[PDB]
């Protein structure tokens, strides 16, 4: 199972206290290691 | 005969709970690579149950 919780708000971390909801269940069934975050550039 | 129907010979790891192998990878029993051909201490882990 693939669970994501999340949160967002409007503002170094902050100092704070803020908990976080579930939003997302997925039924994957896959064996992850590694990952990597994608971006979107601002073309001149 | 039905050949349709395979099972799995060898594998390095015993599987985790609700996990499923699709890769077809030739087994590696001795030490030498197997360069993916089947040989020596080099067996296809997929079977035919027919
Ligand atoms: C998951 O992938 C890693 C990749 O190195 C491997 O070492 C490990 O044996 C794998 N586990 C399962 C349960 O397939």
């Amino acid at each position: 199972y693939f669970k994501i919780y999340s949160k967002h708000t409007p503002i170094d971390l902050p100092q704070g206290f803020s908990a976080l909801e579930p939003l997302v269940d997925l039924p994957i069934g896959i064996n992850i290691t590694r990952f990597q975050t994608l971006l979107a550039l601002h073309r001149s | 005969g039905n050949y349709n129907y395979l099972y799995r010979l060898f594998r390095k790891s015993n599987l985790k709970p609700f996990e499923r192998d699709i890769s077809t990878e030739i087994y590696q029993a001795g030490n030498k690579p197997c360069n993916g051909v089947a040989g020596f201490n080099c067996y296809f882990p997929l079977r035919s149950y027919s």
